[PDB]
RNA sequence: GCCCGCCGCCUGGGGAGUACGGCCGCAAGGCUGAAACUUAAAGGAAUUGGCGGGGGAGCACUACAAGGGGUGGAGCGUGCGGU
RNA sequence: ACGGCUUUUCCGGAGUGUAAAAAGCUCCGGGAAUAAGGGCUGGGCAAGGCCGGUGGCAGCCGCCGCGGUAAUACCGGCGGCCC
């Protein structure tokens, strides 16, 4: 993914490292199902 | 950072091309250029429509005001989509009756939308059954076949 | 002392959703979802089963309406007394 | 002009100098304003400018730039504090700027306006506009620039006749100083006023700094304080 | 900082580094990258206060430590909520 | 309010005009007679701290913001400002 590092800060938002996470979980589910 | 470049005096070609590629980064121009605008307008460019109400509804304003804001579904008749207007004045809806026909046109917000406490709502209503909606407010008129 | 009229009915509150909004159960069989307005809203607490007025949308009289009225417990005794509510409506 | 020379001569005899410059003045060693300048005499007692430049004492030749009002936080809560923007001049060659602050607005403007005096400075003025060329001091006799905080000023000069193309702080400024004709340019926050002011103030007080000849003084017609007919 | 060169990048905040298409990789993933719609601020440096399960100094029997006597259990006097 | 004046414009005629007409232009008779609206009025931005209604309702609001029974900001009256 490219870099953005304003999304770091903590202020009124979740951790970066966590949505990160969940959308890459949300972009297999995609995937598989473009598999079938 | 160094110097802007290029400024060699044989050079132009490469400075117009920076000049063409960054300008793409300008969201007015990309608009135009490209005509997006067009693409999703429901009134395809006009300055005004005319359309058949369907039905009306309130709307609530945003914090922290309150109130209730009055305003009709409409469907136009050019392309048979159906847009919200909001009728302006002190008990305007009372002149609305359903299947009437109406006049809108922009409701004057910035950038071309909507305007004040009620974001999604840009348009409002100007004539109904051909007769000016401001009139029949203030009197001097009387709306046509009853 | 209000009266329903037209196609106001009496209802009783079963579920509080959030945002304003109230489950209702008439006194025909149709569970509606209600939505405050703002007028009352601002002056008047409403919990989970209590008597209120009910009227219904223009629009898709079935499932949705309004709540216009709600009644104290003195008014829910005289209306009992009255005889214009009995306890089966009061417990389903 | 009447009312000022008696004026200044009744300013003269009640007042009691407290530093060295006030004691030459009173003495009658200096006579004109335009010996207090050029030799890093410092200035601390406003009548000497009463006496020297009394005319900076009419209603017309003062101006308010702006009043603002500031806070202070305490348990006891807020504490406000008046700050007022103020200018004086002769209309012909001297000006001075001023901040005074104070608990009502009335206190804030005396010593504003008071602070003004004590940053009078002198300028230069002549024609150095390409479609003017006239040799009168109307306008600035060069391109000058001043800037402050993020405000960045450039003057102009114009042709006779063409007027202030400036804003409206710049316009006072100006007009105080003795200035009819001038283009400008600027960039950053002109909104703060107070930085406008200082950079017009400062683009005013660099036309003493540029190197000039004999001949530039006969072809601008550069005149150096009062325009002396 | 003042000047002489060349390449790379940015154009309010979100949607979004997402959708669609392409190339690379055994896989995990990498590089490239919009729109509808939504919003009046988002962002930076510094100031005065208030706060900290941060540090230091001082103080109080409506704080403690060392003590003396009690209230909270019963009946009654009187004031308050409720009915 | 008294007394006086003029006729661009208006009403009725003669000439000229025009392919023919109509406009236009020169004369004659009557007479102040025939002729002012639209927006705005809290700040930006010129203009009211006046009166009567409404009471987080109705409504206004390009933006900032008004309205919760003592509204210079909504509706109306009387004033005022711009063209
Ligand atoms: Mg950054
Ligand atoms: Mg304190
Ligand atoms: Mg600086
Ligand atoms: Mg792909
Ligand atoms: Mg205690
Ligand atoms: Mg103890
Ligand atoms: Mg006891
Ligand atoms: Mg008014
Ligand atoms: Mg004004
Ligand atoms: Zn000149």
């Amino acid at each position: 993914m490219k870099r953005r590092p304003r999304k770091w800060k903590k202020k009124g938002r979740m951790r970066w490292k966590w949505i990160k996470k969940r959308i890459r979980r949300l972009k297999r589910q995609r995937k598989k199902e473009r598999g079938l | 950072p160094g110097k802007k470049a290029p400024n060699g005096e044989f050079a132009g070609r490469k400075l117009k091309l920076k000049r063409k590629k960054f300008r793409w980064s300008d969201i007015r121009y990309k608009r135009r250029v490209l005509r997006l605008k067009e693409k999703s307008d429901p009134l395809e460019g006009a300055p005004q429509a005319r359309g058949i109400v369907l039905e009306k509804i309130a709307v609530e304003a945003k914090q922290p005001n309150s109130g209730m804001r009055k305003a009709v579904r409409v469907q136009l008749i050019k392309n048979g989509k159906v847009v919200t207007a909001f009728c302006p004045g002190d008990g305007a809806i009372k002149f609305i009756d359903e299947h009437d026909e109406v006049i809108i046109e922009g409701i004057g917000g910035p950038k071309g939308g909507s305007m004040g406490d009620i974001p999604g709502i840009r348009y409002k209503v100007v004539k109904v059954n051909r007769v000016s909606l401001k009139e029949l407010v203030k009197g001097r008129k009387e709306k046509p076949r009853r | 002392v209000p009266l329903p009229e037209g196609n106001q009915l009496f209802g009783v509150v079963e579920q509080a959703l959030g945002a304003g909004w109230m489950d209702v159960r008439c006194e025909d069989g149709k569970i509606r979802r209600c939505r405050i307005p703002g007028k009352l809203r601002r002056r008047v607490w409403i919990r989970v089963g209590d008597l209120v007025i009910v009227q219904p949308w223009p629009v898709q009289s079935d499932k949705r309406g309004d709540i216009v009225y709600r009644y104290t417990q003195t008014q829910v005794d005289w209306l009992l007394r009255k005889g214009k509510i009995t306890q089966e409506f009061l417990t389903g | 002009s009447q009312e000022w020379k008696e004026y200044a001569k009744r300013v003269l005899d009640e007042w009691q100098p407290k530093t060295k410059l006030g004691m030459l003045v009173k003495e009658g060693q200096i006579t004109d304003i335009h010996e207090i300048f050029r030799k890093g005499y410092q200035i601390k007692e406003p009548e000497i400018i009463d006496v020297l430049l009394p005319e900076v004492n009419a209603r017309e030749n003062q101006e308010i730039l702006d009043i603002a009002l500031t806070v202070r936080m305490t348990d006891s809560g807020r504490r406000v504090r008046f700050r007022v923007l103020a200018a004086v001049g002769n209309r012909d060659g001297y000006v001075g700027l001023g901040i005074g602050h104070g608990r009502e607005v009335g206190i804030a403007i005396r010593k504003a306006i008071n602070y003004a005096k004590l940053n009078i400075i002198e300028i230069k003025r002549g024609c150095g506009s390409w479609e003017c060329r006239c040799r009168r001091p109307h306008s600035v006799p060069f391109t000058v620039e001043g800037k402050e905080g993020s405000v960045r000023v450039k003057l102009i000069p114009g042709p006779r006749g063409l007027g202030l193309v400036i804003g409206d702080v710049g316009k006072k400024i100006l007009r105080l100083a003795g200035i009819q004709d001038v283009w400008s340019q600027t960039l950053g926050e002109t909104r703060t006023t107070v930085n406008f002011a200082k950079a017009v103030f400062n683009a005013l007080y660099n036309t003493n700094k540029v190197v000039v000849t004999p001949e530039m003084i006969e072809r601008y017609g550069i005149v150096v304080g009062r325009a002396m007919p």
